């Protein structure tokens, strides 16, 4: 038996390595960054017809200009999502201005490795958050998509896919995405890629798409909107 | 300071003067005593400029965070209750603020008065500030629940005008707001000097 | 299984963890200390692991006070924190009693702090040994040595590190007592050139620090000119 | 099998397996070179990237106007240490109203990283740092590791396959002092290129440059700002 | 320290061509009583810095030991870096303000005189944390009596010589002995140049009492 | 209260009155103000009786423990530094006017003054208490360098006697102490043995 | 105080402690839930139906507020702690906001506290699942389900505890838009679901309905016997 | 024991469409004596923002140091310099943090906004603030405010065409109002420091005043 | 430190809590305690496991304790754990009476002690209380009551129950002998004696306590040696 802060022989924290393996069992969420806004789409994955699909919130609102798509242990992501919401609200109170997308991802990545048994307090994490996040927003630099995992490493990507079928989805984005692709073109690409890697026939109640454009705010496609692009 | 608010048939009317003083000296005459919490929430300020500004800004940050978690706009009763509990912690410490929360939630228009002392009451017509006594006179006199929008704007403007004429700590311009079901709108911002030429 | 914690005795009555911490001091470079008629000379053979390092990097000689010196062996990270612990004790003592802390008391105070890491499971014993040298008009020339177990003793000529059993036979031929400080420096640099292995080890820088009447009771690093000449005498 | 689980467990050979495993974390990171002349200090970091649509991770970070660092190892750990160094530099400018000497800031990092390797339940910082700064004693290039040890070097390289870069720096170190910024930044770029595989070569999107000198505050060149230095290498 | 006990009077300070000169009388007053007539109120921080404190003497002795440790601590590292007169002044300003913000200040008024990197530095820190730099300083009752004299010489001759500044300091000390009821005719004169900090004294002034016969 | 300490070649000479008054009433007319901190280190107490006793006990404890660890006779300056620390630390809570005087192998006979505020200054002779104000001019005009251990005892007895007559808070007997390298020698001066000065009469 | 990490990840990215907490929920009594139009029902199987035990002191259905009530499955001792903490939040929500809590708000709080115990030091995860059922201010019946991990979902009809899969499959094929048409109809669908995972159902079933603008109403044995006769 | 000291000093701030002038006297005083004759109350925050403080010098020296550190920390996490409006909003929260032991400082931030037009923010001791065109704070704030109102704001004038505030006309106005404040206020005198914030950086001008 | 840890509050593969289950095994090897609810009162018939020819009688009882004015209890398990538990029960009842100035209801008291028992099985890393309790009392809301409690923190109200040595054998006997709703104190004592004998008696090997109501006052009393002796003889007449 080992402690939570134990390094392996290859130089990797065991706990973090197992937390990254827990994100391969979560739903897939494809994010595509363009010049006219960011687009996020997640696979809801309902396991029962009695289960209400509107209670599954894989994509949340961090602020008016920032969205968030998560994968892996959804319950652990509720603590990271609240930190991000309080961080962007705190920034506004102190500087009277919106926080940048990279700044929000940085503040959420700081808690990633904040865990341990010894030399800790009552309200301290005992393990790492087994969840990955896809931050998409619009600041002074325009549309920006960020990715944060259990290790606490946040990087920027033009197109990212996290979840169970990430490997298959990531490759399908590498040859269908270009720098001049429109936001409407990105929404179709994501939907097409999502439909391929999914088990259940994609429909209006299965997935959940969200978009954040320069002049607009965070927006979640409804049933009607989703149906339009589905056909 | 002179701020008034009253809810008639067509929503809530909010009016205030724009003058800050540093004793006998008139610090400024373009101060905004009405702060916007959000599109359906208004907040007036009276008393300590730094006190009302910092605490109403703190309430606005609390209302935005509340709407992200519950995925819905906060009510006028909850907004005032939030602010009331905030200032209660520092009760009898020097805080000086007399705000009025107005908005249009589920139960129609709502107008609450919240001071630093501890008060938190709901009503149909309030008036905070050093010139509030003068504003009450004109307000009540011309107040009617079936007042027309144009007639309500006149009443609110005339009420702040007479209060700035009698009170030395009230002056500047007269900012008028109108809260509706679709959200509050900035009616006007007439200057007191121009109002004096029209009422004479 | 009786050697995983410092708060465990083995059947024979030994604390294996503290014995394992002494193994780290026997893997480090050799540092010697010689006390004479009016001072203490520290000689540490700094083993340069790379050519990219600057001449003077990773020093093993620090001034814990203005009259006290400190040569170390074993882990450097642990020894650096012990040097800062010794500085605090020396500084706290001057602000309480109003004068320089005696070497005997400073050694004992720092040895007691080192012995506290050899009793619990929450911490591990320091993996380093060190010598403390000083000079005082009222006292004289003192030289103490503390190991990983927290034991501090007085000496005439001490030696720690890998080649300490071979460096102690070279210091036994010297008559330190009657010897001065300028004559000892040479002998100190000669013993470090004899015990140092030119085969197993590579390049090595010779460090030299002293403290006595010569430097008016102030511990310093031996002057470049005097160090350069002493290095030529060794060769 | 039972001596490599805790940092407070000395092994029979007199070593701490946990600290040795923490030094492997720095060995998995991308190479980062750090050399200096007599008036400048340069840190050329080779950025990495997973997917083709992903951006290159930042390797060079701001600490102060006279201090800059290059990371190699745990991303999160690096940030943690960077915040401490930034706070330490701020305190020095607030109290003494002057830049904190680079060497004095390196001792603060060595003490903060030593504590964790002696307490039970804690772990060492899994990251290596290459600090480039300039103060009253000229330009410096320090190197800190997971085992709370720091070295004062004329040139240094840490990360994956940094032995190829270190070898190159060891034969060109003599001609570093009397050499202008332009030539000294290209001397480090050549060393950073040596660690890379034979095929792929340095570009303007996988290389980061950080310079600090006697009459220049720490600057970080990334995309279009590194072409100037890049142009001039075979 | 809400109420000072044994206090010191004014401390003079004037920058000259190649250094700074500081003077202070050696007297510890207990109210109106001259209790201790041989206490040094000037301390040499390091090779390029000197300090002269007025006010509560117990507070000065606490600062003297808190500063001495700092200098000693920095010299143990031996990395070449050393605290400059401006860095010590800054440190004192933060220490005075911090104490004043906690409603428990060190009742003192310091005059920091130094000489580093070819520049003469003359700082001034009071108990409230108020600090500034000037060509000539004077604390206590010296700001009303000696300050006017020092300022009247630096207006027609901005740059002074070592001998000229020293001759001006003696004139100010003599004037302070005629009008300050808490001063002694025994003072010290510290000078910081390129060679270091040097303290002389006790010295005295040449008082004349011709007006007593008229 | 009228305490006094002077020094000579060998060591030092201490002296104090013995009156403890609570208003206009003498609660203790034979108080022993001279307190031994160590073998060759004494201290005269002045100010608050409860404050000086508490501090002296604390210092005596700290000095005893410090001297047992160092295995050497404690320095008089060390004892004075300890006193100064507590006097300065709790200057807003204590009311003391301690005068540390002893003898050590290093510096010999030393006299230290630690007034109310908590400052520490070494002098050749020191006077403290409420009755020391009346003998300030006397000690300045009578003290001469080179006084022997016998002249110091007569100098202290003369000054204390002069302060006891003018001060209402000073009186009773006179407790002297001569500390040298040989040891400490206490001595009390009662009625007839107390120096007398003819009161000016017409 | 204890600060040991109880719940930690494993080689396959699993959280064993939470998986063992879900194993304890499977050994609990079956708790069924069915959302109707103007009535929410809750059914709980009574395993230990001893004749010498006051049945009012050992119920699985509780009321958090006047519009919210819940049922559980797993360790009874833990359910009590979770039920009383949720009751304090309902009273706290009423003190801060004039209106009463919504079904989802309290479900979110109950699930958030469960996730909190699966990631803190010195504690172990809760071994219970909850079926929070109630009505909002709009009159919209609600039904949520929280589990040991801390995740909750809205449902139309769900079952928890031992043999929850068998009952869930029966609800999927039986829950239509005609089975919950009338008050009695919705109550009869809950009693039918419990009849496939119980022995001689009728005297071992305890259900409580919750109509609009009305407090929790526990139907006694006599009333439950009348419903079993109509399902024959 | 009083933890505050009135040190005097006045600071001015006028905003244009392409510039922003922030001026202040350089005399530090206490009671009736003059501490130093060379103590400007203008501090360069960023490349387009200058802060001016007056009042208790101890708080001015500390507030300024805090602002300098807050700007550095903000640039480290946000990777960009703080704007004039963000520096004004942050100062409000810093002044109000010490609400029960407030800084006796009168701050007047002057710089350029995002668009590029001059911006002036006036602050109160506890933290309250607002953006205006011109502002005067200090010991001569009541002596200069009325003049700026008339001259720059064109108040109480019936026949004026309201000519745009040029940078050359504003430079004379700051010099003129400070020459009148040195004739009446005993805390204003000796030297006037003028900082001009434009798009080409911050320029500094120094003019002498009365010494009596 | 983490190797010596026994991990008491930890789940197991089956989803059970070992420590709590091992504490339940220790309660099955303790003196049999039985409680019966009647119409005019409730009693506690526990068997004494502390029998010897050299033991003193000193105290008023050995297993049955008084919580407050209208409540009593009988423990079964670790003797030292009950001393801690019953002392805490008295504190809870005094704290409640100091707050509302009324006797604490029986179910509220039992519930409060169960919250403490369940806290030792979820966090703290300490072993659980190895004791099972039986409570009898009277309140204005439900009158006479009888509750049981185990080491896990679980509790429940009963009419007749038994904890200890032969709980399962005694419980079965009570099941086929308890006339629910028509039981009197006098007829309940027979039941206790009848069940206590068939699950093990002398008048010194057992201890009985009854709780009845007299003139708006709860009366708790332990039956005397003679008082019990007669009961034992009357059961022999029917055998
Ligand atoms: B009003 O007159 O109440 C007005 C309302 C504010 C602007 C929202 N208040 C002020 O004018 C005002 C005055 N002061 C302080 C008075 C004491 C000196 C410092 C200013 N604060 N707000
Ligand atoms: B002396 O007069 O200063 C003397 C010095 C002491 C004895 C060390 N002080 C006192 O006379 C004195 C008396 N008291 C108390 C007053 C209240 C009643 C008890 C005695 N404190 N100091």
């Amino acid at each position: 038996d080992r402690g939570v802060n134990t390094f392996s022989p290859e130089g990797r924290l065991f706990q973090v390595e197992y937390a990254i393996e827990a994100i391969k069992l979560g739903s897939t969420a494809i994010g595509i960054q363009t010049s006219e806004g960011v687009c996020l789409a997640v696979e809801k994955r309902i396991t029962s017809p009695l289960m209400e699909p509107s209670s599954i919130e894989k994509i949340v609102e961090i602020d008016a200009h920032i969205g968030c798509a998560m994968s892996g242990l959804i319950a652990d992501a509720k603590t990271l999502i609240d930190k991000a919401r309080v961080e962007t609200q705190n920034h506004w109170f102190t500087y009277n201005e919106t926080m940048t997308v990279e700044s929000v991802t940085q503040a959420v990545s700081n808690l990633a490795l904040q865990f341990g048994e010894e030399d800790a307090d009552p309200g301290a994490m005992s393990r790492p958050f087994g969840v990955a996040l896809l931050f998409g927003g619009v600041d002074e630099k325009g549309p920006q998509l960020f990715h944060m995992d259990p290790s606490g490493t946040f990087v920027q990507c033009d197109a990212r896919a996290i979840g169970s079928a990430s490997e298959g989805a990531q490759s399908s984005l590498q040859e269908v995405y270009h720098k001049s692709m429109t936001l409407k073109e990105a929404i179709k690409s994501s939907l097409i890629i999502l439909k391929q890697v999914m088990e259940e026939k994609l429909n209006a109640t299965n997935i959940e798409l969200a978009t954040v454009q320069p002049g607009q705010n965070f927006h979640m496609f409804t049933k009607e909107e989703l149906e339009e692009v589905i056909k | 300071t002179t701020t008034l608010a009253f809810k008639f048939l067509h929503g809530v009317i909010v009016a205030a003067d724009s003058r800050a003083t540093a004793g006998a000296y008139i610090a400024s005459q373009t101060v905004k005593k009405v702060i916007e919490i959000n599109p359906y929430l208004l907040g007036t300020m009276a008393g300590g400029a730094a006190d009302c500004s910092f605490w109403e800004r703190l309430l606005a940050r609390q209302c935005r965070i509340y709407e992200l978690r519950n995925k819905e706009r906060i009510s006028v009763a909850a907004a005032s209750k939030l602010l009331a509990n905030m200032v209660y912690q520092y009760k009898g410490m020097g805080l000086s603020m007399g705000t009025m929360i107005c908005g249009w939630d589920k139960r129609g228009p709502g107008l609450y008065y919240v001071d630093s002392e501890g008060n938190r009451i709901s009503g149909t017509a309030f008036s905070v500030g050093s010139g509030s006594v003068y504003a009450y006179g004109v307000m009540d006199r011309g107040y009617s629940y079936d007042l027309k929008v144009e007639e309500a704007y006149d009443l609110a403007r005339r009420a702040i005008y007479q209060a700035t004429y009698r009170d030395a700590y009230s002056g500047g311009a007269v900012n008028l707001y109108h809260v509706r079901e679709d959200g509050w709108i900035r009616v006007s911002s007439d200057n007191v000097a121009d109002l004096h030429d029209k009422y004479s | 299984g009786y050697d995983l914690s410092a708060s465990t005795f083995s059947p024979d009555g030994r604390v294996f963890q503290v014995e394992y911490a002494m193994k780290a001091v026997e893997n480090s470079s050799t540092a010697i200390g010689i006390r004479c008629k009016d001072g203490v000379v520290f000689g540490v053979e700094k083993l340069v692991l790379s050519k990219l390092y600057e001449e003077g990097s990773n020093k093993r000689l620090f001034n814990v006070d203005r009259h006290v010196g400190m040569a170390v062996a074993g882990l450097l990270a642990d020894a650096r924190s012990l040097a800062d612990i010794a500085r605090e004790e020396a500084s706290n003592f001057r602000s309480n009693f109003g004068y320089n802390i005696p070497l005997k008391h400073l050694a004992d105070r720092v040895a007691m702090y080192v012995h506290a890491y050899t009793l619990y499971s929450a911490v591990r014993p320091f993996g380093c040994s060190f010598m403390l040298g000083s000079y005082s008009a009222n006292d004289g020339a003192q030289l103490y040595m503390i190991d990983p177990s927290g034991v501090s003793y007085g000496y005439w000529g001490c030696a720690i590190g890998k080649a300490r059993q071979a460096a102690k036979t070279e210091i036994e031929k010297l008559q330190m007592k009657e010897m001065t400080c300028r004559d000892v420096v040479k002998e100190v640099a000669k013993i470090i050139y004899i015990v140092h292995d030119e085969v197993k080890d590579k390049a090595f820088e010779l460090e030299l620090s002293w403290v006595g009447e010569l430097t008016k009771g102030r511990h310093e690093i031996v002057p470049k000119d005097i160090r350069e000449e002493a290095e030529k005498y060794a060769k | 099998n039972q001596y490599d689980n805790d940092v407070t467990v000395w092994s029979p050979q007199g070593r701490i397996h946990q600290i040795e495993y923490a030094m492997e974390a720095v060995k998995q990171g991308s190479a980062t070179v750090g050399l200096k002349s007599k008036t400048h200090a340069v840190l050329v970091a080779l950025k990495r990237a997973q997917s083709e649509l992903a951006a290159h991770q930042k390797k060079i970070l701001h600490v102060d106007n006279h201090i800059g660092i290059s990371i190699a190892g745990l991303t999160a750990d690096a940030r943690l240490l960077c915040n401490f160094m930034r706070q330490e530099c701020l305190d020095s400018r607030f109290v003494f109203d002057r830049p904190l000497p680079v060497s004095r800031l390196v001792s603060l990092i060595g003490s903060k990283t030593q504590i964790p390797t002696q307490r039970y339940g804690r772990r060492p910082y899994g990251v290596g740092l290459l600090i480039a700064g300039y103060d009253d004693m000229g330009p410096h290039i320090f190197q800190t590791c997971p085992s709370a040890n720091y070295f004062d070097c004329r040139a240094m390289s840490i990360g994956a396959r940094s032995q190829s870069a270190r070898t190159y720096l060891e034969r060109h170190m003599s001609e570093f002092m009397e050499c202008n910024l332009d030539e000294l930044v290209k001397h480090g770029l050549r060393a950073l290129r040596e660690t890379l595989p034979a095929e792929q070569d340095l570009t303007t999107k996988n290389v980061s440059i950080g310079i600090v000198g006697k009459d220049l505050e720490f600057t970080i060149y990334d995309d279009d700002d590194v072409s100037p230095f890049l142009d001039g290498l075979e | 320290t809400q109420n000072p006990m044994v206090t010191g009077t004014s401390v003079l300070g004037v920058k000259f061509d190649g250094g700074v000169v500081i003077a202070a009388d050696m007297l510890g007053s207990y109210g109106s009583l001259a209790r201790f007539r041989n206490i040094s109120r000037i301390m040499r921080v390091n090779d390029s810095t000197m300090l002269g404190a007025s006010g509560d003497y117990a507070d000065f002795q606490y600062l003297k030991q808190v500063l001495g440790q700092m200098v000693i601590d920095e010299e143990l590292l031996g990395d070449g870096h050393s605290y400059s007169p401006r860095a010590i002044h800054s440190w004192l300003t933060r220490a005075m303000y911090s104490r004043r913000s906690k409603m428990n200040p060190l009742w003192n008024t310091m005059v920091i005189g130094g000489y580093a990197d070819g520049e003469s530095f003359l700082g001034y820190v009071d108990m409230l944390g108020v600090a500034y730099e000037a060509p000539s300083l004077a604390t206590g009752y010296g700001a009303y009596l000696a300050q006017p004299l020092l300022r009247e010489v630096l207006e027609k001759q901005p740059v002074l010589s070592q001998t000229e500044a020293r001759e001006l300091v003696e004139r100010c000390m003599r004037v302070l002995y005629y009008r300050d009821a808490r001063s002694y005719n025994r003072f010290q004169i510290a000078t910081v140049t390129e060679k270091g900090v040097e303290i002389e004294g006790p010295l005295s002034a040449q008082t004349n009492w011709d007006i007593a016969h008229m | 209260t009228t305490i006094m300490a002077v020094q000579f070649n060998g060591g030092v000479v201490l002296g104090a009155d013995s009156r403890t008054t609570t208003g206009s009433y003498i609660a203790n007319r034979v108080t022993d103000k001279l307190t031994p901190i160590h073998d060759h280190i004494f201290c005269c107490r002045s100010g608050s009786a409860a404050d000086t006793q508490a501090v002296a006990d604390a210092v005596t404890y700290q000095l005893g423990f410090h001297s047992i660890e160092l295995n050497e006779p404690p320095l008089v300056h060390t004892a004075a530094s300890l006193f100064k620390e507590m006097c300065y630390r709790y200057r807003e809570d204590l009311m003391a006017g301690i005068i540390i005087a002893g003898w050590d192998p290093q510096e010999g006979g030393q006299v230290y003054s630690v007034p109310m505020g908590g400052m520490m200054v070494r002098q050749s002779f020191a006077i403290g208490g409420s009755g020391s104000s009346y003998i300030y001019g006397y000690v300045d005009a009578t003290y001469r360098e080179g006084m022997t251990k016998d002249e110091c005892l007569q100098f202290t007895a003369n000054a204390l006697a002069l302060a006891m007559e003018r001060d209402g808070s000073s009186g009773g007997v006179i407790r002297l102490a001569a500390i040298q390298e040989s040891g400490v020698e206490r001595q009390v001066l009662l009625g007839d043995q107390i120096p007398k000065f003819t009161i000016a009469t017409l | 105080s204890y600060d040991r990490a109880i719940t930690v990840f494993s080689p396959d990215g699993h959280l064993f402690q939470v998986e063992y907490a879900q194993e304890a929920v499977k050994k609990g009594s079956t708790a069924v839930g069915v959302r109707g139009k103007d009535i929410v029902v809750l059914g709980v199987e009574k395993k230990s139906v001893a004749k010498l035990q006051d049945e009012r002191t050992v119920r699985k259905i509780c009321a958090l507020d006047d519009n919210v009530c819940m049922a559980f499955a797993g360790l009874t001792a833990d359910a009590r702690i979770v039920i009383n903490r949720a009751r304090v939040e309902c009273q706290s929500h009423r003190l801060t906001v004039e209106d009463p809590v919504t079904v989802e708000y309290i479900t979110r709080y109950i699930a958030s506290l469960k996730q909190r115990y699966t990631q803190s030091n010195g504690r172990r995860p809760f071994g219970i699942s909850a079926l929070i059922v109630g009505f909002d201010f709009d009159g919209t019946p609600r039904l949520y389900q929280t589990d040991p991990s801390g995740t909750y979902h809205a449902w139309k009809a769900n079952a928890i505890g031992r043999g929850a899969k068998s009952v869930r499959e029966f609800l999927e094929k039986n829950y239509t838009d005609d089975a919950i048409e009338t008050d009695d109809l919705t109550i009869k669908l809950v009693i039918k679901a419990l009849l496939e995972v119980v022995q001689s159902g009728g005297k071992n079933i305890e259900l409580a309905v919750m109509r609009r603008d009305q407090p929790l109403k526990i139907l006694n044995p006599e009333e439950i016997e009348k419903y079993v006769a109509e399902i024959e | 024991f009083s933890p505050y000291a009135f040190n005097g000093g006045t600071v001015l701030a006028i905003a244009g469409e392409d510039f922003s002038i922030v001026a202040s006297d350089t005399r530090l005083s206490e009671g009736f004596s003059i501490h130093t004759r060379d103590s400007p109350k203008c501090y360069k925050l960023t490349d387009k923002t200058v802060i001016g403080c007056s009042g208790f010098h101890g708080d001015c020296l500390t507030l300024t140091k805090i602002i300098e550190a807050r700007l550095k920390m903000y640039k480290h996490s946000n990777n960009k310099a703080m704007t004039t409006g963000a520096i004004a909003a942050m100062l409000s929260t810093i002044l109000y943090s010490r609400r029960f032991f407030p800084y006796y400082v009168y701050n007047i931030i002057g710089g350029l906004d995002e668009e590029g037009k001059g911006a002036v923010y006036s602050f109160d001791p506890v933290g309250s603030y607002q953006r205006d065109s011109f502002k005067a704070g200090g010991s001569a704030s009541a002596m200069l405010q009325p003049l700026l109102d008339n001259q720059v704001g064109f108040k109480n004038m019936q026949n004026v065409e309201h000519v745009p505030l040029t940078l050359d006309r504003a430079m004379r106005l700051v010099k003129d109002v400070f020459i009148s404040a040195a004739e009446r206020d005993v805390y204003t005198g000796d030297a006037l420091r003028i900082c001009i914030v434009t798009k080409e950086g911050i320029r500094e001008e120094t003019v002498p005043l009365r010494k009596d | 430190s983490r190797r010596y840890d026994s991990r008491t509050t930890i789940f197991s593969p089956e989803g059970r809590l070992y420590q709590v289950e091992y504490a339940m095994e220790a309660i099955g090897h303790a003196g049999t305690c039985l409680g019966i609810l009647a119409n005019d009162g409730v009693l506690l018939a526990a068997e004494r496991r502390n029998i010897h020819k050299l033991l003193d009688e000193v105290f008023f009882s050995e297993k049955i304790y008084k919580l407050n004015e209208d409540m009593a209890c009988s423990v079964a398990g670790i003797t030292s754990d009950a001393n801690v538990l019953t002392n805490e029960l008295r504190l809870i009842a005094q704290r409640y009476l100091l707050q509302y100035q009324e006797p604490i209801p029986c179910e509220q008291l039992v519930t409060a002690l169960c919250d403490i028992k369940q806290a030792y099985t979820q966090f703290g890393g300490k072993r659980p209380f190895g004791v099972s309790l039986l409570y009898i009392g009277w309140d204005k809301h439900y009158g006479f009551q009888l509750y049981q409690s185990d080491p896990s923190g679980n509790y429940g109200g009963w009419k007749a129950t038994c904890i200890g040595n032969n709980s399962a054998a005694a419980v079965s006997m009570l099941k086929q002998d308890y006339k629910e709703g028509e039981m009197t104190l006098k007829s309940a004592l027979a039941l206790a004696v009848k069940v206590l004998n068939k699950t093990m008696l002398s008048a010194e090997k057992v201890e009985i306590a009854t709780l009845t109501r007299e003139s708006g006052k709860t009366v708790i009393r332990v039956l005397k040696q003679k008082e019990v002796e007669q009961l034992i003889k009357k059961h022999e007449e029917e055998e």
